[PDB]
RNA sequence: CAUCUCAUCCUGGGGCUGAAGCAGGUCCCAAGGGUAUGGCUGUUCGCCAUUUAAAGAGGUACGCGAGCUGGGUUUAGAACGUCGUGAGACAGUUCGGUCCCUAUCUACCGUGGGCGCUGGAAAUUUGAGAGGAUCUGCUCCUAGUACGAGAGGACCAGAGUGGACGAACCUCUGGUGUACCGGUUGUGACGCCAGUCGCAUCGCCGGGUAGCUAUGUUCGGAAGGGAUAACCGCUGAAAGCAUCUAAGCGGGAAGCCUACCUCAAGAUAAGAUUUCCCUAGGACUUUAUGUCCUCUAAAGAGCCGUUCGAGACUAGGACGUUGAUAGGUUGGAUGUGGAAGCAUAGUGAUAUGUGAAGCUGACCAAUACUAAUUGCUCGUGAGGCUUGACU
RNA sequence: GGGUAAGUUCCGACCUGCACGAAUGGCAUAAUGAUGGCGGCGCUGUCUCCAGCAGAGGCUCAGUGAAAUCGAAAUCGCUG
RNA sequence: GUCAGGUCGAGUAGACCAAGGCGCUUGAGAGAACUCUGCUGAAGGAACUAGGCAAAAUGGUACCGUAACUUCGGGAGAAGG
RNA sequence: GGGGAGUGAAAUAGAUCCUGAAACCGCAUGCAUACAAGCAGUGGGAGCACCUUUGUGGUGUGACUGCGUACCUUUUGUAUA
């Protein structure tokens, strides 16, 4: 139910050794020149040579 | 699929009407009996003046079940009730009249009298 | 286990799920471009393309089927006058699902759903 | 024991002249191509390496491309070895082909496949554990494990204890199955009974080890 | 069918090519080969068709009769050589595909209205 | 839910017998596997009924309540017998009476990340080692023979068919199948008739495709090799004989090691085989697998996307336009069982024809219609030294 | 003695009442009781022996964010 | 404490609606073991258990029919159709 | 919320504003650390890094190795579970 001894600050940092974040897949849409998330519509509505909500 | 506490009809005319299974014979921890399997029964209902009386403990052979009987081609045969036939201590049938149909699984040499006296053998 | 099974649950009862997908189909047929979540968008194809396939033949039984399945008279009128004749010579694939980032208050993956030859 | 690699195509029945129905599994064999022969002098043991199927050349690496081009054969979808002897390594050469005619009707075989995966499963399914009372005061303990040990002697759980975990998805061999039909024009084997895995998975057929 | 074309090609090689058409609700007589070792004969099973299954080679149909006061159901496999011959005697007029309710009726209450053309 | 011992209940191997045979008694060797369900009582036990090859004896906090229960005992209520003047009490009996904890560390069952493995990569592997499994009945046959006055009734050897346990699988037989088809009650709506939606446990009722399943279907525990236990020897002295032992040579068990299935090189001793990739320039001094600046970025792996009979998250399998990976579309199959509209017959409920119609999740086959992109990151530039063999 | 194949409980008797007994009442008694014991019919996932499905959690992602405990920890097995 | 409509109904019970009022101040996915709340289940039918605990079952209106025993009221909606 | 500018002797005296300790929590540099079993020190002792001198000097780290079961209380007697 509960610990008998407190955890050292070393064993607490050893558990967090898998807690790191990674980056996303970002590409340059040289149809428009901007940076965008791969396979996603850009911030203003562009994708692979088409524009939504002109 | 007969097991302990199952009630069965009597298909012969030895004097019993309802019998109850109290032991499936032939093996340690054996669960079910099907057509052709010996069974230990107690007599719950009998006819006034016959050789078997209410409360006796006898051997019997199961001849009809609701669960069914598989055949080599993949077919089943079901019946509308469960029935048995009373036997001796020698394991020989003891009646002179069978009632109802019967399957071919009883074409052994110790059960050929039921086949002979049966109205219909499937 | 889930071997070879189709359909979603999406945290709802069966009847709520049916009602929500019917509502989505009606909204799509009206506006022709909507924004939803990606798991809701990918299951909407399986609900909304059969209605367009059905509206390609304009009979009374077909229109009564479309009304039993949409319960919206404006949608039935738009399917058998506009949307059906537009895709009469297209063999399936009348929608388009496009990933569109994440929701602010939720961090939920979103998508655009649009009709193919709109505007 | 030299055998065949095939694909499980489905399960069927065959009626015989005497009316008996025989449950059968169909195995499709695209004829196997010999890609390598390992011998005592360069390997330490005798084996025949075999490929079957087809792969598109954009999914074959340059190393596997060179290995397949060293023989004559085309790239298949998998590669597998069979331990053999000589008098079994008799006429086998690279660029050879093993077909369904390696077997005959009435032969006994073993078929190894990869069984279906059931995921993370409990004690009742994985080890045929018995359940506890359903309604006689039982609180929240129906399909749970029960006891896992003793009391301070030995003071630990023993190794190999039966618990919950992953079930299925292993290599399983079924021995003692009979060949029912060897169709040469469709390149198919039909065997009697059930074989491990799903439809479409890779199976290996080889003569029985018991005999 | 819903099977791979290879299993279907293997199954087609052993279909009975001329079976009489019948539906659930009809009464049929089936002739079944029985063989007690050396001897071979045919036994008749006459009764009402209760169910039917359409799966090519995996077809089957269930027949129900009353023999000596006890009800019997057999589930014949259609394309099995044990079934020598089927003949339809009387056609019935029913409104569903499975007549399992007839299991809990007997006598005048289990009668089937004959289909007349 | 177990785990161990052997002082062994069954099965296996033997010596003696007041051992004719079958069956027993007793002792020795043997721990591989196996080793009932019920009636009564809170019972452990015990008695009884019916089975079985058999229903072993014990240790493990009289194994096991941070795994469950709470019938007995041993709080508070109440009563009987008995004891006490009484408050109360018991070699007693009787009816009723709250079972808390989200798991930190060790252990255990699964599943990943890192680095190592003498340049890097993609596969295919060897097996030091580990785990699993290991049970048994009845019939036939030899043969109604050997043995026995008879009644009875074999060893050795072979053939079949069961029980219990386990695995895999879904063709068959069934269950389930709240995104499939139909019948029907109440009420509200869609303007109304007709039609058909919401809600009432999926309202209720009858069916049922895939998948998953057991009660369904197949298969397994076969045969062999080696060293042994008790026991039986051959030859043979010490001890002219005798003697299985001292020298020498043998037979011998469900036990041991192999043999069958599965895992396995983090086996840090980190093994092997096939194939693939990398061959530019300048300075420079802490002078050595030394550093710095331009040039370069391979084989491959991953991110991402479409997804899966793979899955908690992972990992693993397939595909990404030179494409059938998923959805849709078209054909088929299946289930349900005679759609809507119209026409006819009938006073009407309704029935018939058009027409086995209409609809039909997850199935099979085709088909680029929709989505799998223009990409980015990582991974380098020939791989120290010393010896010995071949050149 | 009865009931069950089998009944330490139940019902009927016997009287050998360890230690019943007549208003701290004795022996019965129709009706009534969420009262104690025992036996039947029906019905059943209580069970043999569990399978499938539905919703809420569990699990993953985003936001907020406790608890009891705690000498310090570089916190393995067996035999003593 | 007061008011309290419609269809069916004996009803202020109950299902669905009116007028009126709300979707209850974390969501999105996935669809493992196990836990909770449900639904269906072959053949058997209390073998479960201290104990049929829990579930399953019965259920309306009219008419026919109803035992011992009794304090003469009952029992009795006995039972059963 | 901060960065410049400006005030002031002083702004890590800027309003949570004199001084500003410890427990606790970061970022940077050096060395050690992924085949090895336990009160974490102590006695030895190689290597590396930085200062310095021409060191038998200084500072940090510590491969490998002998020995080694916390403190208080109460007790005949405590690593004591
Ligand atoms: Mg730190
Ligand atoms: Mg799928
Ligand atoms: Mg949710
Ligand atoms: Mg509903
Ligand atoms: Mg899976
Ligand atoms: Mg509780
Ligand atoms: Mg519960
Ligand atoms: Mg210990
Ligand atoms: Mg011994
Ligand atoms: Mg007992
Ligand atoms: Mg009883
Ligand atoms: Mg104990
Ligand atoms: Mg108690
Ligand atoms: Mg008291
Ligand atoms: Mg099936
Ligand atoms: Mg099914
Ligand atoms: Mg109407
Ligand atoms: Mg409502
Ligand atoms: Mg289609
Ligand atoms: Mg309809
Ligand atoms: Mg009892
Ligand atoms: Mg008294
Ligand atoms: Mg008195
Ligand atoms: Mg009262
Ligand atoms: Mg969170
Ligand atoms: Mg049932
Ligand atoms: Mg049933
Ligand atoms: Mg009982
Ligand atoms: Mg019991
Ligand atoms: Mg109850
Ligand atoms: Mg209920
Ligand atoms: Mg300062
Ligand atoms: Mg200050
Ligand atoms: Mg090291
Ligand atoms: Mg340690
Ligand atoms: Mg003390
Ligand atoms: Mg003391
Ligand atoms: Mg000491
Ligand atoms: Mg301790």
């Amino acid at each position: 139910a509960v610990q008998q001894n407190r955890k050292s600050r070393s064993r607490r940092d050893m558990r967090r050794s898998h807690d790191a974040l990674t980056e996303n897949a970002l590409t340059v849409d040289q149809a428009t020149g901007e940076t965008h998330r791969r396979h996603h519509v850009t911030k203003d509505g562009f994708y692979r040579g088409r524009q939504l909500f002109a | 699929m007969i097991q302990t506490e199952t009630m069965l009809d009597v298909a012969d005319n030895s004097g019993a009407r309802r019998v109850q299974c109290i032991k499936v014979l032939g093996g340690s921890h054996r669960r079910y009996a099907s057509v052709g399997d010996i069974i230990k029964v107690t007599v719950k209902e009998a006819i006034p003046r016959a050789r078997v009386k209410k409360g006796d403990v006898m051997n019997a052979v199961v001849v009809r079940t609701k669960f069914g009987i598989r055949r080599p081609d993949g077919s089943v045969i079901r019946f509308d009730d469960n029935a048995a036939v009373i036997l001796n201590n020698n394991k020989a049938p003891i009646a002179t009249r069978i009632f109802g149909p019967v399957t071919r699984e009883l074409r052994t040499e110790q059960f050929m009298k039921i086949i002979s006296l049966a109205p219909e053998v499937l | 286990m889930r071997h070879r099974n189709s359909g979603v649950k999406l945290g709802r009862t069966s009847s709520h799920r049916k009602a929500m997908f019917q509502n989505l189909a009606n909204s799509l047929f009206e506006h022709e471009l909507i924004k939803t979540t990606l798991p809701k968008a990918k299951e909407l194809r399986r609900v909304a393309e059969p209605l367009i396939t059905l509206a390609k033949n304009d009979t009374v039984a077909n229109r009564r089927l479309a009304f039993a399945r949409t319960r919206n008279a404006a949608t039935v009128g738009k399917l058998f006058t506009v949307l059906g004749p537009r895709y009469k010579e297209r063999n399936g694939g009348y929608l388009r699902v496009l990933k569109a980032g994440f929701r602010a208050g939720d961090a939920a993956p979103m998508a655009y759903v649009e009709l193919v030859d709109r505007e | 024991a030299i055998g065949l690699v095939g694909r499980k195509c489905g399960m069927t029945r065959i009626f015989t002249d005497a009316g008996v129905s025989v449950p059968v599994t169909v195995i499709e064999v695209d004829p196997n191509r010999i890609t390598q022969i390992k011998t005592l002098e360069t390997d330490g043991y005798q084996a025949v390496q075999v490929t079957t199927g087809e792969r598109r050349e954009s999914r074959v690496t340059n190393a596997q491309k060179g290995h397949f081009a060293k023989a004559g054969v085309a790239a298949g979808r998998l590669v597998k070895e069979f331990r053999v002897t000589e008098a079994e390594l008799e006429g086998r050469e690279v660029g050879g082909t093993i077909g369904v005619d390696l077997f005959t009707v009435g032969q006994i075989v073993d078929v190894t496949g990869q069984s279906k995966g059931k995921g993370f499963q409990g004690g009742v399914k994985r080890w045929n554990f018995r359940t506890q009372d359903a309604t006689h005061g039982n609180s929240v303990s129906h399909r749970v494990l029960g006891s896992t040990g003793q009391n301070q002697t030995p003071g630990r759980v023993f190794k190999g204890k039966k618990m919950a975990g992953h079930l299925g998805d292993e290599r399983v061999t079924v021995q003692g199955l009979e060949i029912v039909s060897v169709d040469t024009e469709r390149s198919v084997l039909v065997v009697k009974g059930a074989i491990p895995g799903a439809t479409g998975g890779d199976v290996i057929v080889r003569p029985t080890i018991k005999a | 069918s819903g099977k791979h074309p290879l299993v279907q090609a293997i199954e087609n090689s052993q279909l009975k090519t001329d079976l009489p058409e019948f539906a659930p609700g009809d009464t049929v007589v089936v002739q079944v080969k029985v063989k007690e070792g050396d001897r071979e004969r045919l036994q008749a099973f006459e009764g009402v068709v209760i169910a039917k299954k359409n799966r090519g080679l995996n077809s089957a149909f269930t027949v129900r009769k009353i023999s000596s006061g006890v009800g019997v159901e057999r589930v014949f496999q259609t394309h099995s050589p044990v079934v020598a011959k089927i003949e339809v005697k009387r056609r019935g007029d029913v409104r569903r595909a499975k007549l399992y309710y007839l299991r809990d009726l007997s006598g005048k209450a289990a009668r089937i209205r004959e289909k007349l053309p």
